[PDB]
């Protein structure tokens, strides 16, 4: 899993050399930032649910036809799934904030994203909206660096999805 | 071989080398006596300085000799 | 490799001297801007996919032939390459932007690029065009973000430009 | 050791158990001190699922400790077929290769370079691939890139021990399995001073790599056929390094990176250092 | 094999038909511990139908305790312990319990024919 | 690989849940100690060469035979190995110390080490001994530095120990 | 040349991915620290000379025999060299502080250290003393983090030399 | 490799004889069925994507846990693998079906497979299940095609089954 | 076997020396704590049945599948085993706790446990989980008893934890 701390170790390890000043500097960075990161996570964790509802919803407004019978958005099972999924995305995001690296995201969400989505015919687009809508809401509860961090990670997914 | 960009990911000054090619250096996977390529009898490569010495020594013990050396940039 | 700091060092080395106090003050101030510098980078990386997507659309609206049979962007295979390439260039540019130095960009990326394009029969002109298209879009984001402390980024903006341009030039 | 029957008279799943024997467990019927026979230093018992518990408790109550337990079904399975690797195939990238021929080499490389191990699309390296097919990079140089790539380090070198990584490397870069303790030693020393990169470089640089599939030929399994300056034991080692097809070098599995070749086996072939 | 038969059997005559060839096979091979060989015997129908049926539960317990181990039973309670097993669990377990017992293991534990150390 | 943070995540994942507030407070406090943590590492790395040198001297004063003809540290070649080994172990330990987790150490350094030693005929016991010798010296520095703000490092000191010990144990 | 900034780029580059949050965190670290680093450099740069004199000197006290005729420490040429050399070490150290990485040190000083020293029969020991003596002096002019940084680098050489 | 023809040869070889007339008549007949045989294969390949897609859906409807945190199909990464695997198995099966022989399937695919799955902690049971799910769907197509001359394919259908089953068994 | 006392002895033996006075004082103090030590053990043993019962309930509430057809805890037979196992582990842990040493636990109990679980196809993860569940409950009692003289047991509490954890780790 890719976090700041793991990487520097890795790099140090590869070269076969002790952790010198170079790496520590880097580590320090991660730790200083954490305070902001941590804050953001506490904020998302708390409002989770509400964000999720809002997102799921949005998607349907954006793509009305999904709710019609014979479509994917139709029938509760699918709706449940849709909810679940977004929860996940969120969950991971929090994780990543705390871990101080994309790592968590990469391994759970991103790697293999495409094929999953292809084989089940999930349109990336949807997820994206979810995220965007989220981003917009988050853009109220948070501010300053905490916010900035939240964004970074949220986006990172947008980019991976698209 | 014209370098599209710096070939090598690890970074140093890079130097193009042109070598006459022995059959041994690039044996084709063929029955009977191996034959080096028809088109390139002069493989041209981009090498980092660090690797330069090893590359050259391996080239030297193999039959083929440096036609020329040029800096890669 | 190289970057702003390392560079100044190297210069100093050949003179055989400690760093001049004047010279330190270049670096001292450079540090201060960091925060700005960073956000700039962040903005690019954050929007990456889009930047490209956008630029492409415009590229192909302009030079219709590229996408027509016999053109360079046709068929799929080629198209793919062309997209990938744009991205790469971008990636590098970003790198530079962080470093505070062209080098990385020049050395890893730009060097030999022209010649490649030539050998393939890719029209260098069009490539250059794309680079610019990208440039403008990118700046767009760098310069209009959300949630950032309001202030002047011009200095960085221009340096960004330059990088794009070195790219454009050496390809072209 | 081969186990003759997979299930007992009353239905049960037989399990081989291997223990380091102790004098109390087995002892000769002699005067003087009790001694377990030497040949049975390692002792393999086959027991139904039911008795396992009681069998092992007793072994551990005595000075015995359990080297490993394996299901008898997995055990007493054939040595893997060498069909595919008996004659490897061979992949040659001609200059002015067609789009398809380039694709074939890439796929072949990823196979041998990373073992069965699957490479996701995200994992796959566009830049390196890009360079091949325009010219400018040898298949040999592509190989180098791949070993240098983090993907490889994360799998092979970062998880397992450097003793593990060296044979893992031998197999990927050369068909061959390692012969002798000396090779393992040498590589470790090279890693200490030179660092990862130089060790990686040495394999590709080495003449053996040049003598077979030197340039523009993806590496293929030289092991499983007779090779110059190869100890007979190496052949047997290959069977340990290579298990079947669809069997990969996996950091993913439980205690994922371990040694396929036991150190004593290496010592058998050659010692001196 | 000769010895094993005698010690666990009554010293009763054993016909070639009586002898179980599958257990005898495998000894040459390996893959059967001699204690496990001895387990196969008595799990044999041969011993259960004859040397088990006729005699009372107490009888075979003493005779097992003799055939498998030299000792006759030191105390009433231990005889009783096996009697608890009769219904408690299947017969096969109880005989298995003897060779699995510690002292069977302690002396002539592995790779050894049992003996009337009594 | 793994470290303190990642680990806690993973646990949380399998439960399928967002992080407990309680759990955050483990990490929150862990952060606070960073500074201490870091210096600890720094101290080791700074003194590395010495730590080893020292430990060796003592190792060989104790087990004279190792250095005598027929022993395992004789001749030069072997000696070298023995030194190299010690170093490695150390290196890893350090790594762990930074991560805040044994894992890294266990996987690349410890796993299969015992068996190697066995196969070679290197006496595992002596190796273990050396590890400890190292431990004590190392702690020595961690715990008595110069120019650092004075406070309590015990927590870290003990964790350091543990790492050394996992090493000692799995080798032995 | 190995600095924080160069490395993250390198790592990013290898994977073939954009600089994401992970790396930036690291970079940030380097920049925050710099203020202390920079200070240290200004202090060494100023007192350079005096440090050099003191060191050279020390070495001779430590190893009297060097100053005897037929030895290395003997005759001005050698003394001059001895001075020069130490200057260098110092020079580089400063560099490295500023660059925020061992890089400068590695490439100038460390790489090829052994063989140079072997062929000219320079005993590492000497240099070491120089450094140590220096370290001791530096341990007055500086304080807190600035100091800590100075040490790290000074040491790094000690370790490389030995 | 091996297939129906080659096989019979090999047998004959060890006896040291020309092919028995009886044996020829196995092959002679086998030829006659070719056309049928082929179409069977064609049907699989044609529907491939679907076969899988379908089987998966059903697999996951049944064993909900596989897709839940802590299960084997979670997270995405794993899921992907699992899909890929299914496909592979299929691919091989097809091959066999053409050859008229299990071998190819056994050797390339099934060899080692169980053990792998075990080591990973992948539940062999579930894998087997999936294989069957696939089987049924596949047969579905083989047996109900469009535009093909109507006749009896049973013979082939059953052989197909067997292949699937060898798979199921050796995995399980 | 081994325990705290015996251990120290053994160490001393290899040095070839009488016990150091310092070392005695480790044991001397260890003795003093006895009474505390004992009660701790007593608490576990007293509540044993419960500890397990409890842990199980929670284990199965979490991982529903274990108890569903196709899971590992199904059917009855299996379930029984799983319960039995938990108990055993506990039993050992206790032993250790008394001894004042991991050994007994490692040697009799943990050794080979992982491999067993593997061979069976038992999911090691879940086992580990259970161990922890147990841990917490157990501590619960150790730390909150009735009729005992009030004092600090932390030292013991932590050591207890460690034992549980060694278990968790080596199984996992
Ligand atoms: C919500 C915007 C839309 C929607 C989604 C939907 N998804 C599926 C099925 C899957 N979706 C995923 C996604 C994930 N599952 C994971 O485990 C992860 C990583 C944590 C992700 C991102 C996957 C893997 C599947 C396939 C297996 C599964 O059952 O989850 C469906 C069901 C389609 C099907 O069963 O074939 C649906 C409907 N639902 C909506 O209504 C929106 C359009
Ligand atoms: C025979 C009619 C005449 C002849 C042949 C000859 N060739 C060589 C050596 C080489 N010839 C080749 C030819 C090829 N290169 C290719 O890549 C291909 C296929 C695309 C061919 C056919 C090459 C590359 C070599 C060099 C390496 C080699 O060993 O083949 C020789 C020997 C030269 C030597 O000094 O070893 C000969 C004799 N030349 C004559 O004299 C005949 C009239
Ligand atoms: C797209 C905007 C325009 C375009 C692109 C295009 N590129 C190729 C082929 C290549 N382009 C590259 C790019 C690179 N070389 C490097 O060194 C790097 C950085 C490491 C990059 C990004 C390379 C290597 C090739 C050749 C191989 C490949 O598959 O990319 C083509 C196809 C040419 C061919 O026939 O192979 C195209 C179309 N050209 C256009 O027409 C667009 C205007
Ligand atoms: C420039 C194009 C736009 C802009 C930038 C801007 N940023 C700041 C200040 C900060 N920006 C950051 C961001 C980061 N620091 C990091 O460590 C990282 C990596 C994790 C990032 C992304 C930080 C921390 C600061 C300091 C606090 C803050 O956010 O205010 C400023 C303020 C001036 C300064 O130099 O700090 C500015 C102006 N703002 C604009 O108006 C441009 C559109
Ligand atoms: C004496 C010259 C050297 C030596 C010997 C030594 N051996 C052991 C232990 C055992 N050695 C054997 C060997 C045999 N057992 C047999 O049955 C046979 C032949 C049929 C042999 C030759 C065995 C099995 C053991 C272990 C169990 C046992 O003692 O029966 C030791 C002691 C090891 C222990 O911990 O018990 C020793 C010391 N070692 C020396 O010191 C000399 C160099
Ligand atoms: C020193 C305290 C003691 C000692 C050590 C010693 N080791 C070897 C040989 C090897 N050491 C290793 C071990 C490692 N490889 C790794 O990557 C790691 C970390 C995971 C270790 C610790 C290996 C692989 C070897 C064998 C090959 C090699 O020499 O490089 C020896 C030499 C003995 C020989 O003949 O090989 C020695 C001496 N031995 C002592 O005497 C000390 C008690
Ligand atoms: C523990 C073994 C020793 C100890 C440490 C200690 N350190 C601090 C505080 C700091 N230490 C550092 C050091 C670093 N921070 C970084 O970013 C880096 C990498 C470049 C290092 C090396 C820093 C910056 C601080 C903050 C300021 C300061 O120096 O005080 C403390 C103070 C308490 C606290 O941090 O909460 C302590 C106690 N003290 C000991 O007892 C040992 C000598
Ligand atoms: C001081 C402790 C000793 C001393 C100095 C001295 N140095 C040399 C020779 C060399 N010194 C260096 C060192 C450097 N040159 C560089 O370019 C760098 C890297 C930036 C360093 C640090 C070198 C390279 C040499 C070798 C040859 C040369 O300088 O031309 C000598 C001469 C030794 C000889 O045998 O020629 C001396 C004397 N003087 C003393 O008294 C101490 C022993
Ligand atoms: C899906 C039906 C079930 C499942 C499967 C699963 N497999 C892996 C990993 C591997 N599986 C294989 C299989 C093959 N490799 C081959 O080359 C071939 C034949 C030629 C096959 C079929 C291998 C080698 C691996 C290792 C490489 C890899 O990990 O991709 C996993 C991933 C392991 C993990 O735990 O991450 C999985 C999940 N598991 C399920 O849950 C399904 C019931
Ligand atoms: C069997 C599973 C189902 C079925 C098949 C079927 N096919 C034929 C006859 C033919 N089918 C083909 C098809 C091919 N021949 C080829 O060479 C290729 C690959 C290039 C294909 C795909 C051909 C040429 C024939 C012969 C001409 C014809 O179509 O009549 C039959 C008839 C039996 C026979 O040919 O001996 C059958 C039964 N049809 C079913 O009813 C099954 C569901
Ligand atoms: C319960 C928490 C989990 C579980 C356990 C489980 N175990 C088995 C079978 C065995 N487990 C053991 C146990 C031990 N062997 C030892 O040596 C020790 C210490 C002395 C222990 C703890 C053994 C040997 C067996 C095999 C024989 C036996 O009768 O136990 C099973 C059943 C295996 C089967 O295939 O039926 C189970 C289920 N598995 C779960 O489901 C829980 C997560
Ligand atoms: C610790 C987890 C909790 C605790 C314990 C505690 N116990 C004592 C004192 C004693 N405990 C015992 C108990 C035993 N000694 C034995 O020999 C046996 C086996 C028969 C037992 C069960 C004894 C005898 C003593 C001494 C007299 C007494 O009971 O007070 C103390 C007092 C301090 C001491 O070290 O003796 C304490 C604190 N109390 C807590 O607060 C914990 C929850």
């Amino acid at each position: 899993m890719k976090t700041v701390i793991t990487e520097v170790i890795a790099s140090a390890d590869s070269q076969g050399r002790f952790l010198n000043n170079t790496e520590l500097q880097a580590a320090n960075g991660r730790f200083q930032r954490a305070t902001a990161s941590m804050e953001a996570a506490r904020a998302l964790t708390s409002n989770a649910d509400s964000l999720v509802k809002g997102a799921v919803q949005e998607v349907y407004n954006k793509f009305p036809y999904l709710t019609q019978p014979g479509q994917m958005g139709y029938g509760d099972t699918n709706q449940a799934k849709c909810a679940r999924d977004i929860s996940h995305y969120l969950r991971f995001i929090t994780y990543s904030l705390v871990a101080g690296g994309t790592g968590p995201l990469d391994d759970y969400i991103v790697a293999g994203l495409r094929e999953v989505n292809r084989t089940f015919n999930l349109s990336p687009s949807w997820y994206i909206e979810a995220l965007k809508h989220i981003k917009g809401k988050v853009g109220s509860q948070l501010s300053g660096q905490p916010l900035t961090e939240a964004n970074a990670y949220i986006d990172y997914c947008i980019n991976a999805l698209s | 071989s014209v370098l599209t960009g710096d070939n090598q990911q690890r970074g140093s000054k890079l130097f193009k080398i042109t070598i006459a090619l022995s059959p041994t250096l690039a044996h084709h996977p063929w029955p009977g006596l191996d034959t080096h390529e028809p088109s390139q009898s002069s493989y041209s490569t981009i090498v980092s300085l660090e690797r330069l010495l090893p590359e050259m020594t391996r080239i030297k013990r193999n039959g083929g000799r440096i036609l020329e050396i040029t800096e890669g940039e | 490799m190289q970057d702003a700091f390392t560079k100044a060092i190297v210069a100093a080395d050949l003179r055989g001297s400690f760093l001049s106090e004047q010279e330190l003050n270049q670096l001292t101030n450079l540090v201060k801007e960091s925060n700005k510098r960073l956000d700039a980078v962040n903005a690019i990386t954050g929007n990456a996919a889009e930047i490209i997507s956008d630029a492409a659309h415009k590229l192909f609206a302009e030079q219709t032939d590229l996408i027509r049979p016999g053109g360079n962007a046709y068929p799929n295979r080629r198209m793919a390459a062309c997209l990938r390439d744009m991205e790469i260039i971008l990636r590098y540019v970003s790198y530079a932007l962080l470093a505070g130095d062209a080098s990385v960009l020049e050395d890893r990326c730009l060097n030999g690029l022209k010649e490649t394009y030539v050998a393939l029969g890719t029209p260098t002109r069009s490539v250059a065009r794309a680079v610019q298209l990208m440039k403008e879009t990118a700046i767009g984001y760098v310069n209009s973000p959300s949630g950032v402390t309001r202030g002047d980024c011009s200095a960085l903006v221009n340096e960004a430009a330059t990088y794009f341009d070195k790219a454009a030039a050496s390809i072209a | 050791m081969n186990v003759l029957t997979t299930s007992s008279q009353r239905g049960g799943k037989l399990f081989k158990v291997t223990m380091t024997l102790s004098p109390a467990l087995s002892h000769h019927p002699w005067p003087s001190l009790d001694t377990y026979e030497p040949s049975q230093n390692s002792y393999s018992v086959v027991v139904p699922l039911d008795r396992l518990l009681a069998e092992m408790t007793y072994i551990k109550n005595k000075g015995g400790r359990v080297l490993d337990i394996s299901p008898a079904d997995l055990e007493a399975l054939g040595p893997p077929d060498i069909s595919s690797v008996a004659i490897p195939l061979k992949v040659e990238l001609w200059a002015k290769a067609d789009v398809s021929d380039v694709q074939a080499a890439i796929v072949a490389a990823y196979k041998q370079i990373f073992g069965n191990t699957y490479v996701l699309e995200s994992e796959r390296l566009t830049s390196a691939e890009s360079l091949l097919r325009n010219g400018s990079i040898s298949v040999r140089e592509f190989v180098r890139l791949l070993a240098k790539s983090e993907l490889y380090k994360e799998r092979f070198f970062f998880c397992t021990s450097n003793n593990r990584f060296t044979e893992l490397n031998f197999k990927h870069f050369l068909g061959r399995a390692p012969y002798n303790q000396s090779e393992i030693a040498a590589h470790l020393d090279r890693y200490q001073t030179f660092g990862y990169d130089a060790e990686i470089d040495s394999y590709i640089d080495s003449d053996e790599y040049i003598q077979a599939f030197g340039e523009n030929v993806v590496p293929y399994y030289r092991g499983f056929k007779s090779q110059s300056g190869q100890t007979v034991e190496s052949f047997n080692r290959m069977f340990k390094l290579y298990r079947g097809d669809a069997g990969s070098d996996t950091n993913l599995n439980l205690q994922g990176q371990k040694r396929r070749v036991d150190p004593k086996n290496l010592l058998r072939s050659g010692r001196g250092i | 094999i000769r010895a094993a038969y005698k010690q666990l059997f009554g010293n009763t005559y054993i016909l070639e038909s009586e002898r179980v060839i599958q257990a005898e096979s495998l000894l040459r091979n390996g893959s059967i511990s001699v204690r496990e060989f001895i387990r196969i015997l008595a799990k044999s129908d041969l011993y259960k139908e004859r040397f088990f049926r006729c005699t009372s539960n107490n009888r075979f317990i003493e005779l097992n305790l003799k055939h498998l181990l030299g000792r006759a039973p030191y105390n009433q309670g231990e005889i009783a312990e096996h009697l608890d097993r009769y219904c408690q669990s299947g017969y096969d377990a109880e005989i298995d319990s003897y060779i699995d017992s510690d002292e069977y293991r302690r002396v002539f534990g592995e790779n050894t024919v049992p003996y009337f150390r009594g």
